[PDB]
């Protein structure tokens, strides 16, 4: 009530005429930011939402609700000045602008302005511009809590301090890290925005000091020693420089504290953990009493679909033969009716992210083990389609290149037949001919083909890549539940993909299986979908496994490249990362479990890109990192838990043993060893998915090389037709392959 | 008329920016500079608009918004950055012969430093490193220079030492830090200074882990 009736009159100081509307809508939006701020879920938040509104009219009557109560109720001083309250739009463009100049200046990763992150920029600002307005942030890891705190600090002027946790950090490398930013915020009379994780928090022995500094604003036992006598020497020429002259010590340590309070804001930034934070409550108080806390968890489904729409902007999605579907499945309230392919895919995407919340809460209630879902997953899953989309679009758009001017050299060679004709060898001439335009309408056949995929390659790279993104926790029955379902509602949205889709196929070659294979791993579908996600990742892949076959697995890939082995409980562990740092060699990690916090800089891809240099800034060292570095971490105990911001950095691959894996395991064994027809017909259909069409793309390749040699020496029986007969033999047969998939897929089926 | 009128306001402004630029880029003071560039803006907004929509007049308001936009850029480069290295490699870099004592503002502003952005910022970030890495072995040579051995009466028999957990926690501290600096492009400069001091904390190291050990037994043969 105290801190309500303080900022209702700090936005009613510079104000001199305002009207009894202005004055309830102050009243309410100072409501909403002590009152619905703190709250945690939905209903809550309506509940006073409504109440603030009922209270205000039932208290008022005769005033108009509508410019009284506003629905987007929003206050800045940033647009004209005196806290005057301004309208949603020009608000966002004026964050956009600024977010712009930011890019410009630091962190130019994109970021995606929608009403929650509009909303929490100005909650921050109005925390940060007010003295010892320190505030704690609690949300899912990867909802944007220390982004946006360091915009606001920017844009405030506030420069962010952070300091860097690893393991051994004893309470000394703390106690001057405090010395340090004690120094540099009052001293030097320079604004600081001290930012913590909950990595550096969950020692105890901090909180005390943490607290301390919150509640009195300075922390006694820091400063002691010579150590206390240069805080003085300094002290005395910051009073100086303020024009403020003292000499007793005790006056002079009374101004620098007045100096901390004025320019020191802390932000702790936390996890959603209700027993975490209660015990947070019972070893410091002052985190809910000096701490004004603000709550934002996971994006609302308009922001889902705002991020998906922004960073899809770059791809093509753009079909205009996309027959609009009856019934669609939405999940997206808002989405446009009718909606274009670009909207469809958004949409798709949100729901893929929707429906693995609702699997992980499924499994939860099972009783199985979950791991938390953050928007981080969401960015993954949305740069591997990205990334996924533009490789095979490529391959395709390539192989059409490369099947026009076979077609042309193909057109030559005729004419120059047909000339050398105009001069047994006839017949020979003819027959040439009669095989030259044959396979000349089969690759015509082949354009139409090229043609469908390139139809279905949005789809398949949408699956393909939330596959890649999402899964790799669960077992294979769980994997393929997502599948069918992610497959399901794409039917339902009519997003052309293939309907027997092989992920381990569409996402790999011949040889890097082979290869795999030559290397210490089975071949499982488990353990095939597992390497896949080893190969193409954009977070560092978290390998759990009880037998340890995937670790060897990455040993013996990663031999040449000098792969070395490093404990966490080792003490050489910094050492040797150091060293993966320079050369720029992959380094498998073990023993997860006892996680150091060092290695986050490494996972949050913190690179600082200047000059020709890139920079990883590893505790409080800045290291070049090498083009070429990569970390593997690994454990053994499938029956682990992980914190939720380790979860969110990294990729999970699973190669545990389920009542599912092991059922596909024993049955693939069966069908080996018992029916080898059935199980040769299964690998025909299984590599039917391009690998067939890969070797004769091969060959045809071999073929134009031995055709670009045509003239005269070409004739040496006016036949070289063995060859494009053979590439006639292998392409009837895949030919018939294809025209019998349905037969072979029904008896795998059944047998 | 008015263009003979905006002609010589133009002289003048030209004359006040000229004597303002002669000043030496030692004695320029960044926020002196920055008070006199905005008294010099708000002298040119007070001539009439008339006078105003001149292209002339237009330009070099135009240029003096450009140098207030770069004293960001003119405050970072006068500091205890750049040295004298960093100038050379700056000028290296610019392809400009200049004179360090003899260096003008003049000199810098025909430069485009707001073409030249990347350059400077790149330059004095590698200065940021380069004072960073001479402040901590600064440090290093201040902390050991004037470190004294804590000296105590033994049974007024001798004098002994303590504070062995102290001078062993700072002495691995210290040696850590000088192994780790081998690491970062910004050790190329200095480097045998640190590697003299790598030695210097390896031979007091293995002195007094001796030392301590040497201490011990004999105050128990001693007893
Ligand atoms: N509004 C947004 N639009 C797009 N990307 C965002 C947005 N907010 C956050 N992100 C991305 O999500 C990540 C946020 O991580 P962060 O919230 O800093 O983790 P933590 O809260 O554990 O510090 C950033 O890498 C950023 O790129």
């Amino acid at each position: 009530m105290t801190r309500w009736v303080r900022g209702i009159f700090e936005a009613l100081r510079p104000l001199e005429t305002l009207p009894v509307e202005g004055l309830i809508r102050i009243w309410a939006h100072e409501a909403l930011r002590l009152f619905q701020d703190r709250l945690v879920e939905d209903e809550e938040r309506r509940w006073t939402d409504e109440n603030i509104d009922t209270v205000a009219l039932k208290h008022f009557p005769n005033i108009d609700r509508e410019k009284a109560m506003s629905r987007p109720i929003l206050y800045s001083n940033w647009l004209s000045k005196d806290y005057i309250p301004v309208d949603q739009e020009e608000l966002r463009d004026y964050v956009k602008a600024r977010l712009k100049v930011f890019y410009e200046e630091e962190l130019d990763v994109p970021l995606v302005l929608f009403n929650e992150v509009l909303d929490h920029v100005l909650r921050i600002d109005r925390i940060f511009r007010q003295p010892q307005g320190h505030l704690l942030l609690i949300g899912v890891s990867g909802a944007g809590k220390t982004t946006l705190s360091r915009f606001v600090a920017w844009m405030n002027g506030l420069s962010v301090y952070q300091i860097k946790v690893h393991r051994k950090y004893t309470g000394e490398d703390f106690d001057e890290d405090l010395r340090t930013v004690l120094r540099r915020s009052g001293c030097k009379n320079e604004k600081i925005a001290f930012i913590m994780d909950e990595s550096n928090v969950l020692d105890s022995g901090f909180l005390e000091r943490m607290n301390t500094l919150l509640a009195n604003g300075e922390v006694p036992g820091l400063f002691e020693g010579d150590e206390y006598a240069t805080l003085m020497t300094q002290c005395k020429e910051g009073a100086q420089k303020e024009g403020l002259m003292l000499d007793s010590h005790e006056e002079l340590y009374k101004w620098f504290t007045s100096q901390v309070i004025r320019n020191l804001h802390v932000v702790f930034t936390m996890n959603p953990s209700s027993e975490g934070l209660k015990d947070r409550a019972a070893t410091s108080p002052a985190l809910f009493n000096r701490c004004v806390l603000n709550w934002f968890g996971d994006w609302s489904t308009e922001a889902l679909y705002q991020v998906g729409k922004e960073f899809t902007s770059k791809m093509d999605l753009e079909k205009p033969n996309y027959i609009v579907p009856d019934y669609m499945p939405v999940v997206y309230d808002k989405l446009p009716q009718p909606p274009s392919h670009r909207e469809a895919i958004v949409n798709s995407c949100v729901f893929v992210h929707q429906t693995l919340h609702q699997a992980n809460a499924r499994l939860a209630k099972r009783g199985g083990r979950t791991m938390a879902i953050t928007p981080r997953h969401y960015l993954d899953f949305i740069n591997h389609y990205a990334n996924l989309f533009h490789e095979k679009r490529s391959e395709l758009e390539e192989q059409q290149m490369h099947l026009n001017v076979g077609l042309r050299k193909i057109k030559e060679t005729v004419d120059q037949v047909e000339e050398l004709r105009r001069d047994a060898k006839v017949n020979r001439s003819t027959a040439l001919l009669k095989s030259l335009s044959a396979e000349r309408e089969r690759w015509e056949k082949t354009s139409e083909t090229f043609k469908n995929q390139m139809s279905t390659i949005a789809g398949d790279c949408l699956l393909s890549a939330a596959f890649i993104a999402y899964a790799g926790y669960f077992d294979q029955q769980m994997r393929q539940n997502l599948f069918t379902t992610w497959s399901h509602h794409l039917q339902q949205a009519n997003i052309q993909f293939r309907t027997d889709i092989a992920r381990t196929e569409y996402l790999s070659n011949a040889d890097e299986r082979l290869r795999w294979q030559a290397s210490s791993l089975p071949a499982d579908d488990l353990c095939t979908e597992n390497a896949i996600m080893l190969k193409r990742f954009n977070r560092y892949p978290l390998i759990i496994d009880p037998s340890g076959q995937a670790t060897e697995f990455i040993m013996n890939e990663y031999k040449d490249r000098k792969i070395t082995r490093t404990s966490f409980l080792d003490d050489a562990f910094r050492k040797n990362l150091e060293s993966a740092l320079r050369f720029g060699n992959p380094l498998l990690v073990q023993d997860v479990e006892s996680y150091d916090p060092v290695l986050n800089p490494v996972l949050n891809r913190e690179v600082r890109r200047t000059g020709g240099r890139v920079l990883i800034t590893l505790g409080d060292q800045d290291i070049d990192l090498s083009p070429s570095f990569v970390i593997f971490l690994s454990t053994r105990d499938p029956t682990v838990e992980f914190p939720p911001d380790l979860c969110s950095r990294v990729t999970f691959v699973n190669f545990t043993v389920t009542r599912s894996s092991l059922q596909s395991q024993c049955l693939n064994e069966v069908l080996k060893a018992e029916r080898p027809d059935v199980d040769e017909k299964r690998s025909d259909l299984l590599k039917l998915q391009g690998e067939f069409q890969l070797r004769l793309r091969q060959l045809e390749k071999s073929l134009l090389q031995a055709l670009n040699e045509v003239k005269g020496r070409i004739l040496d029986d006016d036949t070289i037709i063995t060859t494009l007969e053979n590439l006639k033999r292998e392409a009837a047969e895949v030919t018939r392959k294809v025209e019998e998939t349905d037969i072979v897929m029904q008896e795998v089926e059944t047998v | 008329q008015d263009l003979k009128g905006v002609w010589s306001e133009l002289s003048k402004v030209w004359e006040q920016i000229d004597q303002m630029k002669e000043q030496p880029w030692v004695s320029v003071q960044p926020r002196k500079l920055r008070q006199n560039l905005d008294a010099l803006l708000n002298q040119l907004k007070s001539f009439p608009a008339r006078l105003r929509q001149y292209a002339s007049y237009e330009f070099v308001q135009r240029l003096l918004k450009g140098y207030m936009k770069i004293n960001m850029l003119v405050i970072e480069l006068k500091s205890e950055a750049l040295k004298d290295r960093h100038w050379k490699q700056l000028m290296k870099r610019l392809h400009v012969n200049w004179v360090v004592s003899e260096l003008t503002l003049g000199q810098i502003w025909d430069v485009d430093l707001q073409k030249n952005e990347a350059i400077v910022k790149d330059v004095l970030l590698v200065a940021q490193g380069e004072m960073a890495l001479e402040e901590f072995l600064k440090q290093i040579r201040e902390v050991w220079n004037t470190y004294e051995l804590d000296l105590v009466n033994y049974q007024n028999k001798c004098r002994l030492i303590r504070g062995w957990d102290d001078l062993f926690n700072k002495v691995k501290e210290h040696i850590n830090s000088v192994s780790a600096m081998k690491l970062s492009p910004y050790y190329k400069v200095f480097e045998e200074d640190a590697l003299s001091w790598e030695d210097k904390l390896n031979r007091i190291m293995a002195l007094f882990d001796v030392w301590i050990d040497v201490q011990r037994r004999w105050v128990y043969l001693e007893g």
